[PDB]
This record gives structure tokens, C-alpha cells and sequence, in this order.
């Protein structure tokens, strides 16, 4: 038998397994993104937003410090206002869908602040640029 | 969803004779990666279901030739030469591609005096 | 004696612009960003199997 | 549900211009009768009695 | 031969076509459904 | 750029890029063609008799 | 009120601001360059056309190695032939319209200075990686 | 006279060269892919097309680690299974046609392996700052 592990490593697979488990399978999503007379005008622009989704994606990780990286580790600090909840808790208890609805409130306050994380640690390595 | 249809209900054979078991499946069971796992279990009295042949094809591990199945796709067949009196059992067919997996109906092979 | 045109049974022929020339011009064709075109410059190919230069 | 046109139809080709055709009815074969559909009267009754349920 | 639900259902019409010549016209017949002929007001 | 070395399978028979040029042409001329004249006029009747001049 | 600063970071707000101030604006400039029958034949083909621009820009900065940052420090010396302008002049005088201006004649040359840096450092790398 | 090092710096001009010799001058192909009614539509088709396939072709070198660089050394040792070649024979001898036709069946295995060693890393990276 095949076993049910190749469904854990199919699309979604993982949406109902704890985010922790979920981590391990980022590069299946990550791979869909970009899979591959009306109606040809219809496909043609779906496959162009789709595209333009994918870079502005991209552009903003690499904003943040994050390019090339499918799990980035930052310099910001979680603020408990955001989640006061455990580490346990968050990495074997929810699941992705369920952490995205708790935070979705705060993502542009902590998208904003790992933009200003980088751009200090740019400005930062620039100036002991300036030293050495 | 895959239904597992296994006959006959009963097998008898006699002492040194040759069994068949057909097997027979609802839809293609052949998965993406081009492998069909369908496999062969035998159920002895008090004992628990021992794996007899994996792929539908390929060997467990050194068990004997007279153990030997074959098909394709819907239809699947265990046959079983020179029977023998360990050979005693019910056997059961298994498809292993498509969540939720199913087992065969189950054939009770008899052996003849 | 009466006839009609050989088109007449079938469709109604367009007729062509008086102003616009049959007469061919070159055209070249070129091959877009990741592709290539390969030349076979053997002056005795045959126009199939491998091609030296 | 079983339909049918018992009517034994005739198709008839009028050419209506230069490669144009009006397929148009010829005369009916036979006796001609009106269309109908059938279905069981028990089923019917049976799949009604459920959808009320 | 028709029955008696298929009285006027069924309406024998005849008229002048165009044919493939221009010039020249063609009297033709068919038959249409009731349904989907209007009377427009002897003949 | 000559490649130098290099040996290639050629096949003008199966090769594509000459579907593309029948394709590319008979697009070419229909296009060429939308805007002129339709003679649909030109289907009637001719009375015709021979040019003995 | 919102204040004036909130002009600063518009598109293209520090375009008469000097280059130096004017280098803290970079991501605003970044992000808008993704920004998002014969008429749509049309939009899609400058979308397209926007892309392609974008990446071959990406294409550029990554075969300096300076991919996935706005600010990037090579290796490449200053030539004083270019520009022998001071660094207080350029960077608290000047803007970046009127440097480009300057420096627009030896622009493919810094590229290809670039590009040669590159290259010797990744092939040093690949060496000092024949060495460890 | 320009010389024949120019042909070498063309597009495809290594194509016979050894692989060895041929690694110098993979900056003309990486640039040569982003080069740049029913007519228009079929353009637009294979302009989306390449961009699609040069944006696939970046995500895996991205999920190897190996973004933004064309030659990237990893963490994966070569088995002999592949092939039992030299060194010296297959940088100085062979050209990357006839490679790329000896090991044309091994590829995917090689490429699972990098996305392996690449998840590895990237946890391993985790885990380490997961002390430090
Ligand atoms: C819808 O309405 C149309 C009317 O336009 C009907 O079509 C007519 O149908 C009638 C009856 O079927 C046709 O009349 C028959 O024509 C046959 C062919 O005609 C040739 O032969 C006659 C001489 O008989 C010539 O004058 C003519 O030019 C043709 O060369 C004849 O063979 C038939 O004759 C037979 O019956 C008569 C009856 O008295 C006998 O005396 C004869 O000996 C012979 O046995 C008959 O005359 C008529 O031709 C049709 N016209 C057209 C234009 O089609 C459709 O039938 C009707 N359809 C429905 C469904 O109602
Ligand atoms: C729908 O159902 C009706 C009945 O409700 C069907 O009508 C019946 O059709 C059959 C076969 O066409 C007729 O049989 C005929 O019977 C006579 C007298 O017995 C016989 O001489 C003929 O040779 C023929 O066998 C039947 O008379 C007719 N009417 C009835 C009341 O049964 C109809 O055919 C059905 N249609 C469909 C599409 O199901
Ligand atoms: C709609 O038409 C279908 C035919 O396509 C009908 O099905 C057929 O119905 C006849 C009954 O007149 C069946 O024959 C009978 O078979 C039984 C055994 O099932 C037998 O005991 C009878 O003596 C008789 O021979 C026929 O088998 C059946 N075939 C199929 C394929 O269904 C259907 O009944 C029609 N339905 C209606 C509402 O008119
Ligand atoms: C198709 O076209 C023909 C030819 O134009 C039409 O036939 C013509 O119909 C008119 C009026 O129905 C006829 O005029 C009438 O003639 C009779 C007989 O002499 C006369 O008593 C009336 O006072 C009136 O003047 C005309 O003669 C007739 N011509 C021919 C050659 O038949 C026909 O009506 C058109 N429609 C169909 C369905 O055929
Ligand atoms: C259109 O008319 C032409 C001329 O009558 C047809 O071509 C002729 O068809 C007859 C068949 O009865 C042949 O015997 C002749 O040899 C044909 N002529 C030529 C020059 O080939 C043609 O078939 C008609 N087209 C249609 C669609 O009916
Ligand atoms: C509808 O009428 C046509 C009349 O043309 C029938 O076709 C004839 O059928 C008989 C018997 O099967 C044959 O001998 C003739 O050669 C056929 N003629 C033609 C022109 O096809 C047809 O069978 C009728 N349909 C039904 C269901 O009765
Ligand atoms: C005018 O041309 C016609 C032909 O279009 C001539 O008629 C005959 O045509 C056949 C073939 O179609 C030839 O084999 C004959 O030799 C032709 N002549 C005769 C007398 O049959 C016709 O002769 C020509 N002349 C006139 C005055 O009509
Ligand atoms: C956390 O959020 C509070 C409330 O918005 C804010 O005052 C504090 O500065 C934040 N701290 C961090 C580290 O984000
Ligand atoms: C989170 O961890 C702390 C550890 O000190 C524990 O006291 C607390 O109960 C945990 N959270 C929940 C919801 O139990
Ligand atoms: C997010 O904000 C909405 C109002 O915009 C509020 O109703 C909701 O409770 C907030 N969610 C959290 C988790 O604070
Ligand atoms: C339908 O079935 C019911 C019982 O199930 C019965 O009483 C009735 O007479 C049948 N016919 C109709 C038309 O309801
Ligand atoms: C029409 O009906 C009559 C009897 O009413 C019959 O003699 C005649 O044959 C029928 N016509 C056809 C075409 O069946
Ligand atoms: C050309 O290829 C042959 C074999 O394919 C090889 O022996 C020879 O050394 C090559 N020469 C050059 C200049 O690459
Ligand atoms: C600066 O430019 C001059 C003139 O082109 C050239 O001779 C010199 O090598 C260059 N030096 C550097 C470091 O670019
Ligand atoms: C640039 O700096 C030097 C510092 O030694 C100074 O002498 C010179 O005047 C400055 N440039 C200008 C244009 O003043
Ligand atoms: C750039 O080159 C042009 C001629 O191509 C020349 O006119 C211009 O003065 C040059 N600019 C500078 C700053 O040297
Ligand atoms: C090399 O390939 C063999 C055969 O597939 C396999 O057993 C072995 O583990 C492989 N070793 C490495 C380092 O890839
Ligand atoms: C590969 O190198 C080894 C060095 O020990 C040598 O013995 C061997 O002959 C070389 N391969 C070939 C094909 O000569
Ligand atoms: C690759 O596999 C094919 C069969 O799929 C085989 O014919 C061929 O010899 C293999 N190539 C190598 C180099 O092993």
C-alpha cells in the first residue's frame, strides 16, 4: 500500500493537522502557486494575476530579509497582545486556519514592523559597513 | 468507495491440487505512480492475517512458489499450487491505492478427504 | 445559352482588393526568449539524420 | 421517462442561396400522431409520497 | 391521418424561396407547427 | 554562432515550424481578404456567347 | 493632521528630495513597480510587459549578488574618472534625478565592472570550497 | 579583429565547449530566458509561458538554497550509482549535452535529494536557533 502519508504530502494535505505537522509540507502550497477566443483571453489574464500574486509575494519576503527562505526566522519580538497563548499550544494544538482567523487582526501591524526590522538591520549592517 | 469483491465464498480442493481465487475490484486501482497495490493476506484459525504477496505480483519474502498471483487493473487472481494442509485459512484480498482502503470478502479455502 | 459562375453551388467568392500585391516578400522566422533555432549547415544534407556541422 | 415522436419525419434540402441550405419537412410516413412522454404511475407515486415525507 | 389531438397542429405551407441564383426564385412547401406560425390578416 | 563539435538529429518531414508557416500564410491571406468586396451580387444569371473577335 | 512626512513616503515623494534622504524611500518605488477585447489585449500586454521588466531588473541585481536587497555594497572600487565629486556633495546636495543625469555615460561600464565582481567572487568561493 | 572569444561569449557558443570551459558563460543563457488578434494572443500566450517556466525554474533553485546564485555548491554527496566518472574526465572532456544525456535518469532522484538536504538544513538552521 502507498500509505497515508502521501496524502499528508498532497495539496492541502496538512489544513487540518497542527501548524507544527503543517510546517514540514510549506513546499507543496509553495509549488501549486505557480503550477502549469474569450475564454483564451479569460486564461490568459488568470495566469498573469496569478503570476503578479506570486512576485508580490516574493517581493515583499525579500523586503523583509526573507528571500529564497520558506521559514524565515526575524528579529521582531511576538507581542503578547497579539497571542497570549503558548508555544505548546499554538505548535501541536491549532492548526493554520485556525491561528490565520485568531491574528488576522494584527498582520499589518507585524508586516509593518518586520519591514522596519530590515530596513534598521540593512541601515545597520551598512553603518558597521561604515566601520570596518 | 472501492468495493473489494472476493470469490468464492468457499474453495474446496483437494490434497496436492490447485486453488484459484478471483478478485475483483469496483474501479482501476492502479495509482499515479504506476503501481498497483494489491496484496494477498491469509487469516489462519487463531492466528493473525499474514502478509502471502505484495504488488499483486511480487514475492513477500521467500514464500513458495506454488503462492503465485497475477492480473491486471479490475480483475485480480491468487493462485495457489501442490495445496498443502498449512495452506488451511481465509484468504483475503486487499487494495491499498485509495483512502479508505478495503479488504476482500474473504474465500475459506477446504481442503478434501 | 445561359450560365453562371462555377462558385455558384458552393459559397460566394470574395473578391480580391485591386490595390493589394500577391507578389511574396521574405519573411523571417525567429525564435522567442528560451528557444533556439538550429541551423544545419552540411551542403549535402539529405534532410534527415544527424547533422555534422 | 420515456419520450418519443412517433411521427416517421421526412427532411427536405431547399437551397436558399450560394452554399446556403433550409432543411425544410417533407411529407410524414405514415399515420401521425402526437409526441408523448411515459413514466410508471406506482413509481410516480412512490417518489411523491417521499418528497412529501 | 392525423389524430384528433393533432388537429392544426401540423400546417402544410408553401412559399416563394430565393434560390442560389439571384435572379430567380423557387415555390417550395414545408411543414411548420402551429407553434411556430401566425396567421396575418379567404385566402 | 557556429557550435563547433556539435552533432544534431534533423527531420524536415516531422518538423514543426513549417505547420506554423501554412498556419501563419493562410492566416495572412484570409485577412488580407475581410475587407474587400463580397460578390454575392455576381451569382445570377449570365447570357453568354463566344469572344470570335 | 497627518503631517508632511506622509508626502515623503509617496510614490516617488522624495524624487526632489537629496539621495541620501531620498534612500529611505526605496521600497515605495519597489512596491508600486508591481502594482495591482482589443482594450484588454492591450492592458494585458503592458501587465506582461511590466513583468518582464521586473524580473529582468531581479535577474540583474541577482547576478551581482545583490539579490532580494534594495541596498546592496559590492566590491567594486569608486573610479574617480566617473564622478570625482565628493561623498558629502553626493549624498546631501545632489538627487537622484540629477546623479543619474551625471553618470548616465558610464553606467554600462559599472554593470559590467559589476558582473566581472561577481563572477571572480563566486568562482573565489568555489575555490577557497576547492581548498576546504 | 574582434576575435573568437566573442563567439564564445554568444548565446549557445559554449554549447560544444567542455562543461568546465562551458561554466564561465552561463550568465548568456540565464539572460537569453528573460530576453525581450489571434497573432497577439499566441505571443502573449508564449511571453507568459517563458515567464511562467523561468519563475518555476527560480522557485526550485530557491527551495535548494541556492537562490539568486547560477553555480551553487550543496550539502549533497555524489554517488557512484550516477556516475562513476572522473573528475578531470567530466569537466575537461565531456560538454553538457552529452552530460546532461548520461545523467538524464537520475535527475529526479537528485533533485528529491537537494529538496532534502535543503529541509534539513533549513531545520537544522531552526533547531540551532532553537538554542542559541
Ligand atoms: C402539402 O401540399 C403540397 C401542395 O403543394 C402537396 O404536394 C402535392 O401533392 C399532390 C398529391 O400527392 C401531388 O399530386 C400528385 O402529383 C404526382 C406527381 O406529379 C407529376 O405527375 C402529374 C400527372 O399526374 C403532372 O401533372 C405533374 O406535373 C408531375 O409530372 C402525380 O403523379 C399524382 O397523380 C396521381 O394521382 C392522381 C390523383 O387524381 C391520379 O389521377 C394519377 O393517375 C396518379 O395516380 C398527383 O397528381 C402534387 O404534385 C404535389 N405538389 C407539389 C408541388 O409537391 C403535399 O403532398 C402536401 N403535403 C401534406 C403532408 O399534406
Ligand atoms: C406510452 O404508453 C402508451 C400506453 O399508455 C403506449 O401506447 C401503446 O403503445 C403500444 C405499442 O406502440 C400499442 O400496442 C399496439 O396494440 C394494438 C392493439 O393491441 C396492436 O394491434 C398493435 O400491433 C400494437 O401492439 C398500444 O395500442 C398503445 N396504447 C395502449 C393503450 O397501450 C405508448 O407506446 C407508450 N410510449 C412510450 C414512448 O413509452
Ligand atoms: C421505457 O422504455 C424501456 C425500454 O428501453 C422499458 O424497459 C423495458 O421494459 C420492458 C417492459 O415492456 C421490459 O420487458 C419485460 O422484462 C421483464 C423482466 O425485466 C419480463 O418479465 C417481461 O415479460 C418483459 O419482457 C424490458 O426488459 C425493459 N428493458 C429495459 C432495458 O429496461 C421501460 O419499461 C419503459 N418505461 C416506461 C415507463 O415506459
Ligand atoms: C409566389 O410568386 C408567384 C409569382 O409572382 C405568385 O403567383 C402570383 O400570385 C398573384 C396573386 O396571388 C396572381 O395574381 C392573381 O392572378 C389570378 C389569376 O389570373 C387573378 O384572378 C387575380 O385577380 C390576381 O391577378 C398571379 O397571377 C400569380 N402568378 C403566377 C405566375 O402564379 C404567388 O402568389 C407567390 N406565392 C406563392 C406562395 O406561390
Ligand atoms: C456545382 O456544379 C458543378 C457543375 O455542375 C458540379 O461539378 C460537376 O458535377 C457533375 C456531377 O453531376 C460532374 O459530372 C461534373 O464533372 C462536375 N464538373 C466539374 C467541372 O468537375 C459540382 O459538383 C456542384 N457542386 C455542388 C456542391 O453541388
Ligand atoms: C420511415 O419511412 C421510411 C420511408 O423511406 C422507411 O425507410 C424504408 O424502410 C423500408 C423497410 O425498412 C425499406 O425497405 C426502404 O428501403 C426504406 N426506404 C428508405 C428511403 O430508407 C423507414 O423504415 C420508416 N421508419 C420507420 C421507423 O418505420
Ligand atoms: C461557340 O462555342 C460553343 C462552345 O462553347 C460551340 O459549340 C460546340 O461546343 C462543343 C464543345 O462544347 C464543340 O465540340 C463543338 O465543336 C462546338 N461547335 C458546334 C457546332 O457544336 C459553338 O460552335 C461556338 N460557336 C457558336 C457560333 O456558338
Ligand atoms: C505591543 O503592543 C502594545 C499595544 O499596541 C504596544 O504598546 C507595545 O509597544 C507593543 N510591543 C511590541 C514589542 O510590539
Ligand atoms: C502556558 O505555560 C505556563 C507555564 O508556566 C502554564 O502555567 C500555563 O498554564 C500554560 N497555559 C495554559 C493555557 O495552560
Ligand atoms: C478584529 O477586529 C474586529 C473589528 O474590526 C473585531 O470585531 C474582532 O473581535 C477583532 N478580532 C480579534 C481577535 O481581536
Ligand atoms: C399513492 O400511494 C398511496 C399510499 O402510499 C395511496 O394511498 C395512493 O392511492 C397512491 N396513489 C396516489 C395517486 O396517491
Ligand atoms: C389516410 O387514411 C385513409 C383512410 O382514412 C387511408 O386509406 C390512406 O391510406 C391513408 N393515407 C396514408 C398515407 O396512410
Ligand atoms: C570533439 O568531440 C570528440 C568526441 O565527440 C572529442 O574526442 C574531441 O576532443 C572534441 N574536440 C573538441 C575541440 O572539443
Ligand atoms: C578608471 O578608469 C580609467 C579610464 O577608463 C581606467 O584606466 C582605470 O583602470 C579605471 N579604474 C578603475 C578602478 O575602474
Ligand atoms: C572635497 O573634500 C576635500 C577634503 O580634503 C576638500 O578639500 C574639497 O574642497 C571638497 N570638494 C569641494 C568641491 O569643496
Ligand atoms: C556622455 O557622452 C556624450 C556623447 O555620447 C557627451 O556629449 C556627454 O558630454 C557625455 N557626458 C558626460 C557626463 O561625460
Ligand atoms: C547511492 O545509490 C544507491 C542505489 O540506489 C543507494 O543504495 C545509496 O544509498 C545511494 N547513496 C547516496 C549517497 O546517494
Ligand atoms: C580516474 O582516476 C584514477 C586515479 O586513481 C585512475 O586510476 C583512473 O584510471 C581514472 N579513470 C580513467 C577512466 O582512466
Ligand atoms: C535510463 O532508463 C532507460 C529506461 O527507462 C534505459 O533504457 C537507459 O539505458 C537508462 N540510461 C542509463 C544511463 O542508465
Amino acid at each position: 500500500a502507498v500509505g497515508i502519508g502521501a496524502v499528508f504530502l498532497g495539496f492541502l494535505g496538512a489544513a487540518g493537522s497542527t501548524m507544527g505537522a503543517a510546517s514540514m509540507t510549506l513546499t507543496v502550497q509553495a509549488r501549486n502557486l505557480l503550477s502549469g477566443t474569450v475564454w483564451g483571453i479569460k486564461q490568459l489574464q488568470a495566469r498573469v494575476l496569478a503570476v503578479e500574486r506570486y512576485l508580490r509575494d516574493q517581493q515583499l519576503l525579500g523586503i523583509w530579509g526573507c528571500s529564497g527562505k520558506l521559514i524565515c526566522c526575524t528579529n521582531v519580538p511576538w507581542n503578547s497582545s497579539w497571542s497570549n497563548r503558548n508555544l505548546s499550544e499554538i505548535w501541536d494544538n491549532m492548526t493554520w486556519l485556525q491561528w490565520d482567523k485568531e491574528i488576522s487582526n494584527y498582520t499589518q501591524i507585524i508586516y509593518g514592523l518586520l519591514e522596519e526590522s530590515q530596513n534598521q538591520q540593512e541601515k545597520n549592517e551598512q553603518d558597521l559597513l561604515a566601520l570596518d | 468507495d472501492v468495493l473489494m469483491t472476493q470469490n468464492p465464498l468457499s474453495l474446496p480442493v483437494s490434497l496436492g491440487d490447485q486453488a484459484s481465487i478471483s478478485c475483483r475490484s469496483s474501479q482501476s486501482v492502479v495509482y499515479s505512480d504506476g503501481n498497483a497495490y494489491l496484496e494477498w493476506y491469509l487469516q489462519k484459525p487463531g492466528q493473525s492475517p499474514k502478509l502471502l504477496i505484495y504488488k499483486a505480483s511480487n514475492r513477500f519474502s521467500g514464500v513458495p512458489d506454488r503462492f503465485s498471483a497475477s492480473g491486471s487493473g479490475t480483475d485480480f487472481t491468487l493462485r495457489i499450487s501442490r495445496v498443502e494442509t498449512e495452506d488451511l485459512g481465509l484468504y483475503y484480498c486487499f487494495q491499498g491505492t485509495h483512502i479508505p482502503y478495503t479488504f476482500g470478502g474473504g474465500t475459506k479455502l477446504e481442503m478434501k478427504r | 445559352k445561359e450560365y453562371r459562375l462555377i462558385n455558384c453551388n458552393t459559397s460566394a467568392c470574395t473578391q480580391a482588393c485591386p490595390k493589394v500585391s500577391f507578389e511574396p516578400i521574405p519573411i523571417h522566422y525567429c525564435a522567442p526568449a528560451g528557444f533556439a533555432i538550429l541551423k544545419c549547415k552540411d551542403k549535402k544534407f539529405n534532410g534527415t539524420g544527424p547533422c555534422p556541422s | 421517462i420515456n419520450c418519443t415522436r412517433p411521427n416517421n419525419n421526412t427532411r427536405k434540402s431547399i437551397r436558399i442561396g450560394p452554399g446556403q441550405a433550409f432543411y425544410a419537412t417533407g411529407d410524414i410516413i405514415g399515420d401521425i400522431r402526437q409526441a408523448h412522454c411515459n413514466v410508471s404511475k406506482a413509481t410516480w407515486n412512490e417518489t411523491l409520497g417521499k418528497v412529501v415525507k | 391521418n392525423i389524430t384528433d389531438d393533432m388537429r392544426g397542429e401540423l400546417k402544410n405551407c408553401s412559399f416563394n424561396m430565393t434560390t442560389e441564383l439571384r435572379d430567380k426564385k423557387q415555390k417550395v412547401y414545408s411543414l411548420f407547427y402551429r407553434l411556430d406560425v401566425v396567421q396575418i390578416n379567404s385566402n | 554562432i557556429h557550435l563547433e563539435n556539435v552533432t544534431e538529429e534533423f527531420n524536415m518531414w516531422k518538423n514543426n515550424m513549417v505547420e506554423q508557416m501554412h498556419t501563419d500564410i493562410i492566416s495572412l491571406w484570409d485577412q488580407s481578404l475581410k475587407p474587400c468586396v463580397k460578390l454575392t451580387p455576381l451569382c445570377v444569371t449570365l447570357q453568354c456567347t463566344n469572344v470570335t473577335n
